[PDB]
């Protein structure tokens, strides 16, 4: 922001605010997966108990 | 705020979530090294003898205060295009060399 | 956090993030569904008495 004009500084920050916005959804997606077998082992654990 | 974030007028009993908590600043401090001089821009730009293209001369510029206003105001310019910086944002950054 | 991760300690960046729709208010809900379930996998195993 302190090196380029507001007319075309939005081109580059767009490429950066979309990279992180997708670098973060990937963490969520891998977290939904990881909570599916723990939910499938807290059901076997709640069965041997 | 809780009513205003659930899109309702009657919220149920329980712990909810709301916006964050960011401590705003108080004042502002700007610090620049020490130097109080004038850069030798009036020498290279206004020299009466420029080099040939194949034997160009490269000049150092160090330890001076650089003001590009007295430069960009030159009306008879035919081109002023900058790649990594913008021409109007050159009055707040300190360059290594 | 939506804005602190992407646009940490910046003001203009937090203004542009609103133009990108309601994307990350799903992140808060998605990461809360995981949060609550972790309190169900523990109350359904150990607390059967």
């Amino acid at each position: 922001f302190s090196r380029l004009d507001k007319v075309e500084a939005e081109v580059q920050i767009d490429r950066l605010i979309t990279g992180r916005l997708q670098s973060l959804q990937t963490y969520v997606t891998q977290q939904l997966i990881r909570a599916a077998e723990i939910r499938a082992s807290a059901n076997l654990a709640a069965t041997k108990m | 705020e809780t009513k205003c974030t659930l899109k309702s007028f009657t919220v149920e009993k329980g712990i909810y979530q709301t916006s964050n908590f960011r401590v705003q600043p108080t004042e502002s401090i700007v610090r620049f090294p020490n130097i109080t001089n004038l850069c030798p821009f009036d020498e290279v730009f206004n020299a009466t003898r420029f080099a040939s293209v194949y034997a160009w001369n490269r000049k150092r510029i160090s330890n001076c205060v650089a003001d590009y206003s007295v430069l960009y105001n030159l009306a008879p310019f035919f081109t002023f295009k900058c790649y990594g910086v913008s021409p109007t944002k050159l009055n707040d950054l300190c360059f290594t060399n | 956090d939506c804005t602190m991760y992407i646009c940490g300690d910046s003001t203009e960046c937090s203004n542009l993030l609103l133009q990108y729709g309601s994307f990350c208010t799903q992140l808060k809900r998605a990461l809360t569904g995981i949060a609550v379930e972790q309190d169900k996998n523990t109350q359904e195993v150990f607390a059967q008495v």
